[PDB]
């Protein structure tokens, strides 16, 4: 195994990684960061 | 009353561009950058296009 730098949040009783991927990756360029969806009412 | 008298201004009479060096880099660093809301969303509004 490897040591690596993210921030784990515990909720509920789960410990969960909180990633919000848009600087690494997505980033300075071309492609569409998902989680910006639309909706119609 | 030789001795004295240019001490006082060439230590504050050649000091003057030491007063000089600050209203030259922001007159165009407060000359060459203009206001604020927008920037706040020129972090929520452009990656992709």
């Amino acid at each position: 195994n490897a040591r690596v730098p993210a921030d784990l949040v515990i909720v509920g009783d789960k410990l969960v990684f909180l990633e919000a991927l848009e600087r690494r990756v997505y980033q300075a360029t071309r492609v569409a960061y998902p989680l910006i969806g639309n909706i119609d009412i | 009353r030789a001795i004295q008298q240019m001490a006082r201004n060439l230590r504050t009479v050649s000091d003057s561009f030491e007063r000089g060096t600050a209203d030259q880099l922001l007159g165009v660093l407060l000359e060459k950058a203009p206001p604020l809301s927008l920037l706040s969303p020129i972090n929520k509004f452009q990656p992709e296009g």
